[PDB]
C-alpha cells in the first residue's frame, strides 16, 4: 500500500490563514481527496483530485501535483476547526493520515493536587488527582511519592470554547496498604520555566 | 439523497461477533461499492470493500477477521467482525463515486469490546486545606461501563474530562474553579440507572 | 481565366485544417476528457453531446451569415477565414488545456469546445463556398474540389499521425482500483497533448497563410447568382423524392455506425484489447489502411458495378467487429482486424459518394428545376451526421458512467467492458444492418436506370 503522511497532527491558526500539508509515499499522479471531520460526525469529502470542491465553502481551496499536496483555508472560522484527513485513491488500498486545527493563545498553567476521600479510603482505594485546567500547549506530568511513580492514568480534554485553554487531569491510584510512603507531589512541566509542585503529606 | 444509516452501538464481549449493519439510499446499491472504515482514536484505516453485485476485496490486516455481505434483495450492507479484543473503534460505510474511489457518503457506528457492566462510584475529592481567590474543587467518577455524564447545580467553570480505561471499567474527573464556597455539590447521571449526587465538604 | 495547379494546391491545402482537427477531436478527445482531463463521464458527454450538436446548429446559420456577406476589398470569403483562425487556434489550443480550476472544468470545456466549432464553422463554410469563387469553369471546380478531397483524405491520416504520436509514450500510472486489489508522470502526459496542439495549430496558421496566399476571388460570381429563400420548400422537395431519401438515409446510418467507432475505439483498444501503449499506432493503421484502401474501392466502383460494391463494403467490417470482441487477437489479430477495418472505413465513405451522382441525375430527370440539388442534400446529411453522432457519443460516455467507468484505471470493471464491446460490436453492427437495409429499397439500381436518366439528360 501507499503510505500517506501529513506530518503536523495539530496547527495553530486563528482568523488568517491555514496550509495543511499531506506528503504521499508514492507519486499518486494528483489522485488526492481531503475529509473534514468534526468530533462525533462522519468524514465529509472537501476536495477529490486535490484540486476539485463538492458543495463545499468556497474558502477551502488545494494544490499538489503529486507526493506534496496542501489545502489551504483562506478564510478559516470556528466551524473550520475540525479534523482533516487526506485520501490517496491512486492505489487499491485506500490510506489516510490525520491532521486536526486549534486557535491561538498565550500561555499559564495552573495545577492542583487533591487527596484521596474518605469514601475512597474506606473502600480499599486511595486516587491522589492532578488539575491542570487551564494552559496552552503540550505539558507533562511526574508524580513523586518521595521517587517517581509510572503507574499514573492521565486524561486530556479539548479545547475550551472560550478560554481556547487545555486542560488535563492525573490520577494515580494506589491500594490502602502501599498508601504510607511519605509525602506526594504532583510536578508540572509546561511551556514555562520550573517545576510547578504541588503536594500534601 | 445518498445516505447510508447504520446500526446503533454495539457491546460483545471479549470474543463474540458484531454484524453492523448500513442501508442505503438514494442510489442503485448494486452498482457501487459500499465501504468500509475503522477509526479508532483518530486514525482511519480501511477494512475493505464490497460490491453489492459481486466481489469483496479485503485489506490484507483484516482477511479473516471481517466478512463484508450484501443483501441486494433490501438495500442493506453488511459487516461481520470475528474475534475480538482491540476492535473497539468507529466503523463508517462510504461508498466510492462510480468514477475515482473517494467517498462521497459516510455513516458512523461505534464498537466497544469490553465486558462487564457496573455502577459509577462518585468521590468528592476536595481542598487539602488551602485557600487563594479562587479555589479549585472536584469530583472522581470510577468503575462504570457507560457513557455518564456529570453536572453542577448551574455553575458553568467545570471541565469534565474524557473518560479512560483502568482494567475494565471507566474513570473520569470533574474540576471546577469556584470563588466563593457556600455549598457545592456534584451530580452524575449514568445510563444503568444510577443518579447519585454527592456534596464536597471542607478539609 | 484557368486556374494554376498552384493556386488549386493551395486551396485544397486550406482545407487541411478542418480534417486535421476534426480527425485529433473525434479520435482523442473521449479518452483525453475522461483519462487526462480527469472528468466525470457524466460531465464528459454532456461536453461532445453539446459539441457536436453546437457544431451542426452553427454550420446551417454560417451558412446564412456567409450567403449575406458583402463584397469587401479582400473577397466574400476570405474576411471570414483571416479573422477566424487566430480565434480558432486559441480556442483549439484551450480545449486541451486543463485549467486550475476548483469547479467547473466542464464550463471550461462547454464554452472552448464550442467557440472552437463556431470559430472553425466561420472557416470552413466560407471555405466550402469558395469553390464557388474560384473559377467560373466548372472543369477548374471539379479538379479544385478533387485536390481538396485528397488533401482532405491525407490531412486525416496526417492529424491522426501527429496527435497519435505525440500523446503516446507518455502515458502516465494508472489508477488501480478494488477490482485490481489481488517514470512518466501526469503531467506529462498532459504537455505532451498540449505539444500536440500547438503542432496542429501551427498548421493550421500555416495552411491559413497558404490560404490567403494561393487563392483569389474573381467577384463576377457567375453575373446573378441565385440566393437561398426557400429552404424548407427545397427540403420537403428533396426529402420527397425516393432515391434521394433512401440515400440519406442509408449514407446516414453507415456514417452514424462509423463516427460511433471514431469514438469509443480508443477506449475499446485501452481498455478491451489491453493497448494502453499501442492504441495510437492501431488507429494510425486504421487510418494508414484507408489511405490505401481509397483507389482499390474505385477500381471496384468500376469493376462489378456500385451495387454489389454498397452492398459488400458496409458489410466488410461486421465479421472483424464481430471477431475483436470475441477472439483474444492479443498482438497480431488485432492489426489484421484495423487492416479490415481501414478497408471497410474507405469503401463506407467512397462508395456512397459514387452512388451520388446517379441519384442526382435521377432527381434531375424526375424534378427539371433545380433547387439545390446537391447543396441541401449535402448540408441535411452533415447536420445530421453532426447532430446523430453527438447524441451517440454522449449516450456512450453516459453508458460509460452508469457502467461505472473508472478514471484511468488500468483494468476497467466488467460492466464497462461489456458496455465497450457492446459499443463497438452492437451498435455499430445495428446501425449497418439499417443502412444496408435502407440501401436494399434503392429503385435506382445503378446503371439498370441511370443510364437511361443519363439519356434523359441527353434528352433535355
Ligand atoms: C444546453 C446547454 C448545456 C448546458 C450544460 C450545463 C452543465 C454544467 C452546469 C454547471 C455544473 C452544475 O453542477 C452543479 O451545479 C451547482 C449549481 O450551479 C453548482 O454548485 C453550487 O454549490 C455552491 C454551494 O455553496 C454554490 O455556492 C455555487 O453557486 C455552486 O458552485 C456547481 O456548478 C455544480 O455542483
Ligand atoms: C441535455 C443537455 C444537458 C444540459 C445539462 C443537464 C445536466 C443535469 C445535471 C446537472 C447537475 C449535475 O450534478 C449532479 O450532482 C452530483 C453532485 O451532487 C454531481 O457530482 C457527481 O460527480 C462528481 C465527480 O466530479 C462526484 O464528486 C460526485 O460525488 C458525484 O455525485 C454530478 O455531476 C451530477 O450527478
Ligand atoms: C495559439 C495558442 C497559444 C495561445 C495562448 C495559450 C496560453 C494558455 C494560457 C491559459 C492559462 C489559463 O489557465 C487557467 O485559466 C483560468 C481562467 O479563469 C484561471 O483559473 C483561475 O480561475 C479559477 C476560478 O475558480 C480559480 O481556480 C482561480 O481564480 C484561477 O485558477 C487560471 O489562469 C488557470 O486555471
Ligand atoms: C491567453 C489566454 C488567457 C486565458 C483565457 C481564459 C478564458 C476565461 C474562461 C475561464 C473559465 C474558468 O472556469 C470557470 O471557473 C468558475 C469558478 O470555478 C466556474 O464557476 C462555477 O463555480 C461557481 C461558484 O462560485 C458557480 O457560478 C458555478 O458552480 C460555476 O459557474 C465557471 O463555470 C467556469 O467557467
Ligand atoms: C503546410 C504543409 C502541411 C499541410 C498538411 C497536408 C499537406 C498534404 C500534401 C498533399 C500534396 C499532394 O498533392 C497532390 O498533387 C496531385 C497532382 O500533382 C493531385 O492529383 C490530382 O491531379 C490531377 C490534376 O489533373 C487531378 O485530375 C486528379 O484528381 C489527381 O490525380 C492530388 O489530388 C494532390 O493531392
Ligand atoms: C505536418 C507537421 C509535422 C510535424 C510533426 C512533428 C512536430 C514535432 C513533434 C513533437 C516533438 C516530440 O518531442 C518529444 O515530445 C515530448 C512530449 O512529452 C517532449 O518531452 C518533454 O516535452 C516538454 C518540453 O518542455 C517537457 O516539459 C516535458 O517534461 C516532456 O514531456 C519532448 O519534446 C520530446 O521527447
Ligand atoms: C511546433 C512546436 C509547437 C510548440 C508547442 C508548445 C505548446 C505548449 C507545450 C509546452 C510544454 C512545456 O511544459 C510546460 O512546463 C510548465 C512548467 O512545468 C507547465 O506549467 C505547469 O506549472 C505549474 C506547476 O507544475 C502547474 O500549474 C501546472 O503543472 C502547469 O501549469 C506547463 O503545463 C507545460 O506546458
Ligand atoms: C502558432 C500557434 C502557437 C501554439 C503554441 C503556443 C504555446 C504558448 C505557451 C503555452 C504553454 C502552456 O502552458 C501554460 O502556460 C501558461 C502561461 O501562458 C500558464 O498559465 C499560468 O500562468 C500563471 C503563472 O505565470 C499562473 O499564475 C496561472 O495559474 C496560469 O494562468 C500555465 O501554467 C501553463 O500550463
Ligand atoms: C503519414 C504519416 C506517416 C507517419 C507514420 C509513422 C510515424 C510514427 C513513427 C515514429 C517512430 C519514432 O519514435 C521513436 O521510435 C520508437 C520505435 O519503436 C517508438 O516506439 C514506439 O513506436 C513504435 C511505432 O512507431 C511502436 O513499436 C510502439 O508504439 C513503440 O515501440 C518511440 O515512440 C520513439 O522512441
Ligand atoms: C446510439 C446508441 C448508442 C449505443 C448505447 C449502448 C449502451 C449499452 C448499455 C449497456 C448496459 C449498461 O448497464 C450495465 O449493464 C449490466 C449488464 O450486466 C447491468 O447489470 C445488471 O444486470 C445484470 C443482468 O445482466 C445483473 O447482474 C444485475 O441486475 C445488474 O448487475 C447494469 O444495468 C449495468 O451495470
Amino acid at each position: 500500500a501507499l503510505d500517506i503522511n501529513s506530518p503536523e497532527a495539530e496547527k495553530n491558526a486563528k482568523g488568517a490563514r491555514a496550509r495543511i500539508t499531506c506528503n504521499a509515499g508514492n507519486q499518486v499522479g494528483s489522485a488526492v481527496a481531503w475529509f473534514n471531520q468534526r468530533p462525533g460526525d462522519p468524514a465529509s469529502l472537501l476536495t477529490y483530485w486535490a484540486a476539485t470542491e463538492k458543495g463545499v465553502a468556497g474558502k477551502q481551496s488545494a494544490q499538489g501535483a503529486s507526493t506534496k499536496f496542501s489545502m489551504s483555508s483562506a478564510g478559516p472560522e470556528a466551524p473550520s476547526l475540525s479534523s482533516y484527513w487526506c485520501l490517496l485513491f491512486e492505489k487499491g488500498a485506500f490510506s489516510f493520515g490525520g491532521s486536526k486545527l486549534n486557535p491561538r493563545e498565550g500561555a499559564g498553567p495552573q495545577a492542583s493536587i487533591l487527596p484521596p476521600s474518605a469514601d475512597l479510603n474506606t473502600s480499599g482505594g486511595a486516587a491522589v488527582v492532578c488539575f491542570l485546567p487551564n494552559w496552552y500547549g503540550n505539558i507533562t506530568v511526574q508524580w513523586k511519592t518521595e521517587a517517581p511513580q509510572s503507574q499514573a492514568n492521565m486524561s486530556w480534554p479539548g479545547q475550551a470554547g472560550a478560554n481556547a485553554a487545555y486542560a488535563m487531569a492525573a490520577v494515580l491510584a494506589i491500594t490502602k496498604g502501599d498508601y504510607g510512603p511519605g509525602s506526594f507531589t504532583c510536578n508540572a512541566s509546561n511551556r514555562g520555566t520550573g517545576p510547578f509542585a504541588m503536594s500534601l503529606n | 439523497a445518498s445516505k447510508l444509516e447504520l446500526s446503533g452501538p454495539a457491546e460483545p464481549r471479549g470474543s463474540k461477533s458484531a454484524q453492523i449493519t448500513c442501508k442505503a439510499k438514494g442510489f442503485p446499491e448494486a452498482r457501487f461499492w459500499v465501504f468500509w472504515l475503522f477509526q479508532r482514536a483518530a486514525a482511519l484505516d480501511w477494512p475493505a470493500a464490497n460490491f453489492s453485485g459481486g466481489p469483496v476485496q479485503f485489506e490484507s490486516r483484516f482477511q479473516g477477521n471481517a466478512s463484508l455481505k450484501g443483501s441486494q434483495a433490501q438495500a442493506n450492507a453488511e459487516l461481520n467482525i470475528g474475534a475480538l479484543g482491540s476492535s473497539t473503534a468507529t466503523y463508517r460505510c462510504g461508498w466510492k463515486l462510480a468514477n475515482g474511489g473517494f467517498f462521497p457518503s459516510w455513516g458512523g457506528a461505534n464498537v466497544n469490546g469490553a465486558a462487564g457492566a457496573k455502577a459509577p462510584a462518585v468521590y468528592p475529592v476536595e481542598i487539602s486545606g488551602a485557600g487563594t481567590g479562587s479555589v479549585t474543587l472536584g469530583c472522581l467518577v470510577k468503575g462504570y461501563n457507560a457513557k455518564p455524564n456529570l453536572t453542577w447545580p448551574g455553575a458553568s467553570g467545570a471541565l469534565t474530562f474524557p473518560s479512560e480505561l483502568n482494567g475494565a471499567l471507566w474513570n473520569l474527573a470533574s474540576a471546577v474553579t469556584g470563588s466563593g464556597f457556600p455549598s457545592a455539590t456534584c451530580a452524575v447521571g449514568f445510563g444503568a440507572a444510577t443518579d447519585v449526587d454527592k456534596k464536597v465538604a471542607a478539609a | 481565366s484557368r486556374l494554376s495547379v498552384c493556386s488549386k494546391l493551395c486551396y485544397a491545402i486550406g482545407g487541411a485544417p478542418y480534417q486535421i482537427t476534426g480527425c485529433a477531436i473525434g479520435f482523442f478527445l473521449q479518452i483525453y476528457l475522461l483519462d487526462v482531463a480527469l472528468l466525470d463521464p457524466f460531465y464528459a458527454s454532456i461536453i461532445l453531446f453539446v459539441g457536436r450538436a453546437w457544431d451542426a446548429v452553427t454550420d446551417p446559420t454560417v451558412g446564412f451569415l456567409v450567403s449575406r456577406t458583402p463584397w469587401t476589398r479582400f473577397g466574400r470569403m476570405m474576411p471570414w477565414i483571416v479573422l477566424s483562425t487566430p480565434f480558432a487556434v486559441l480556442c483549439y489550443f484551450l480545449i486541451w488545456y486543463v485549467p486550475s480550476v476548483d469547479q467547473g472544468k466542464v464550463v471550461w470545456y462547454l464554452i472552448f469546445y464550442c467557440c472552437f466549432q463556431t470559430l472553425q464553422t466561420c472557416f470552413h463554410v466560407p471555405y466550402s463556398a469558395l469553390t464557388m469563387f474560384i473559377s467560373t469553369e466548372q472543369k477548374e471546380r471539379d479538379s479544385a474540389t478533387a485536390y481538396r478531397m485528397t488533401v482532405e483524405v491525407l490531412g486525416t491520416l496526417i492529424g491522426t499521425a501527429i496527435q497519435g504520436q505525440i500523446v503516446g509514450m507518455a502515458n502516465a500510472p494508472c489508477i488501480s482500483t478494488e477490482i485490481d486489489l489481488q517514470h512518466v508522470s501526469l503531467q506529462d502526459l498532459r504537455n505532451a497533448y498540449m505539444i500536440a496542439s500547438g503542432v496542429i495549430c501551427a498548421i493550421y496558421v500555416v495552411c491559413a497563410v497558404v490560404l490567403f496566399l494561393g487563392v483569389k476571388e474573381q467577384k463576377d460570381t457567375c453575373r446573378v447568382r441565385t440566393e437561398p429563400m426557400s429552404f424548407f420548400q427545397g427540403i420537403c422537395m428533396v426529402m420527397g423524392h425516393g432515391p434521394y431519401a433512401k440515400l440519406v438515409m442509408g449514407f446516414l446510418f453507415t456514417s452514424l455506425a462509423f463516427m460511433l467507432l471514431e469514438g469509443n475505439f480508443a477506449l475499446f483498444c485501452i481498455y478491451n484489447l489491453g493497448f494502453r501503449n499501442d492504441f495510437q499506432n492501431v488507429l494510425l493503421v486504421i487510418m494508414l489502411s484507408a489511405t490505401l484502401a481509397i483507389p482499390f474501392w474505385q477500381w471496384f466502383l468500376t469493376k462489378f458495378g456500385k451495387k454489389t460494391a454498397v452492398y459488400i463494403g458496409t458489410t466488410s467490417v461486421v465479421p472483424f467487429l464481430i471477431s475483436v470482441v470475441l477472439v483474444p487477437s492479443s498482438l497480431a489479430v488485432t492489426y489484421i482486424a484495423s487492416f479490415a477495418a481501414g478497408v471497410s472505413v474507405a469503401a463506407a465513405f467512397l462508395l456512397p459518394w459514387s452512388m451520388l451522382p446517379d441519384v442526382v441525375d435521377d432527381f434531375k430527370v424526375q424534378n427539371p428545376e433545380s433547387q439545390g440539388h446537391e447543396a441541401i442534400f449535402y448540408s441535411f446529411y452533415v447536420f445530421f451526421t453532426k447532430f446523430a453522432s453527438g447524441v451517440s457519443l454522449g449516450v456512450s460516455t453516459l453508458s460509460l458512467d452508469f457502467a461505472g467507468y473508472v478514471t484511468r484505471g488500468c483494468t476497467q470493471p466488467g460492466e464497462v467492458k461489456l458496455t465497450l464491446k457492446i459499443l463497438v460490436s452492437a451498435a455499430p453492427i445495428v446501425l449497418i444492418i439499417i443502412g444496408l437495409l435502407i440501401f436494399i429499397s434503392y429503385p435506382i439500381n445503378e446503371e439498370k436506370r441511370q443510364g437511361n436518366r443519363k439519356l434523359l439528360n441527353e434528352q433535355r
